[PDB]
């Protein structure tokens, strides 16, 4: 299956109380391996995955030294923006910044990103071509103008097409074991009436990945798509996912239902039946 | 400015089971801003060593913090999660469901 | 591995 490394960084004034808080993470597919925090005591990039405290001392100064780049400019980044929006230095906002690549199954470039967000809306992101910029508003037209000049666009192409995928398919590598693994999902039925008169089907999907899935729940055949309690696939916290769907029954009717699970890791569809 | 309101999903790592070690979950989603309060409680009381994983959003740029602790089931213990956020006007309180 | 270019808004 594909791939893909992203960057998500995440920069936070807090007016009269210091410096803004800088956080960093990064992930490849859906395992998290560095981070980094302002108000942390290392003040360093660490490891948050198994396979990557491998890496010598070169790759964390260097991780440092850019991560600590990062954080600095988007420091400067809220000073910036502040101003773009004549907004009260009182007032604490926020920066958002994610950057990556994807690949194919091939291990292939398939496409990159450089996103922005101010206090939650779309800033600034490149688009497919690599080449152009989305420009939101006036202040992210002034922001596009910047980068046209100092031709960033080209810079990230390369980075994207180039050493970032080259990153993916090391760490792809030197983490087999985990990045490259899949477990299909331990799928179980729950039963449990709300009623002298109706049930809850509840359809588990644990210990799963990667977290893309498919839960489904089928009347007689017809998704039951707009009755169906479907939470948010979430973590376990040991690197799977978890995931359930529900939907209340007539007494009786257990049969009619089926669920649907579909998962990279499963050599065909699941379907439960209550019975 | 956006403000978008957690969900919150309060679980175990492992199903259940009296006795059986385990890791209380409570997984915050799709809010915004970041500052966000989060407690799991024992009976009603706070729990002190409780740890969160490192700050994060999803392609919309809603964040999404994980919030576990170990602890062991017991058929008499209840657990839940007390959040707290801009969009709250007051903590809301979602009780831990074995079955959920 | 992050990037090494560092760009300002």
């Amino acid at each position: 299956g594909s791939h893909s490394m992203r960057y998500f960084f995440t920069s936070v004034s807090r007016p009269g109380r210091g410096e803004p808080r800088f956080i960093a993470v990064g992930y490849v597919d859906d395992t998290q391996f560095v981070r980094f925090d302002s108000d942390a005591a290392s003040q360093r990039m660490e490891p948050r995955a198994p396979w990557i405290e491998q890496e010598g001392p070169e790759y964390w100064d260097g991780e440092t030294r850019k991560v600590k780049a990062h954080s600095q400019t988007h420091r400067v980044d809220l000073g910036t923006l502040r101003g773009y929006y004549n907004q009260s230095e009182a007032g604490s906002h926020t920066v958002q910044r994610m950057y990556g690549c994807d690949v194919g199954s091939d291990w292939r470039f398939l496409r990159g990103y450089h996103q922005y967000a101010y206090d939650g809306k779309d800033y600034i992101a490149l688009k497919e071509d690599l080449r152009s910029w989305t420009a939101a508003d006036m202040a992210a037209q002034t922001t596009k103008h910047k980068w046209e000049a100092a031709h960033v666009a080209e810079q990230l192409r390369a980075y994207l097409e180039g050493t970032c995928v080259e990153w993916l398919r090391r760490y792809l590598e030197n983490g087999k074991e985990t990045l490259q693994r899949t477990d299909a999902p331990k799928t179980h039925m729950t039963h449990h009436a709300v009623s002298d008169h109706e049930a809850t089907l509840r359809c588990w999907a644990l210990s799963f990945y990667p977290a893309e899935i498919t839960l489904t729940w089928q009347r007689d055949g017809e998704d039951q798509t707009q009755d169906t309690e479907l939470v948010e696939t979430r973590p376990a916290g040991d690197g799977t996912f978890q995931k359930w769907a529900a939907v209340v029954v007539p007494s009786g009717q257990e049969q009619r239902y089926t669920c649907h699970v579909q998962h990279e890791g499963l050599p065909k569809p699941l379907t439960l039946r209550w019975e | 400015m956006i403000q978008r309101t957690p969900k919150i999903q309060v679980y175990s790592r492992h199903p259940a089971e009296n006795g059986k070690s385990n890791f209380l979950n409570c997984y915050v989603s799709g809010f915004h801003p970041s500052d966000i309060e989060v407690d799991l409680l024992k009976n009603g009381e706070r729990i002190e060593k409780v740890e969160h994983s490192d700050l994060s959003f999803s392609k919309d740029w809603s964040f999404y913090l994980l919030y576990y602790t170990e602890f062991t089931p017991t058929e008499k213990d209840e657990y839940a999660c007390r959040v707290n956020h801009v969009t709250l006007s007051q903590p809301k309180i979602v009780k831990w469901d074995r079955d959920m | 591995a992050l990037w090494g270019v560092f760009p300002v808004l």
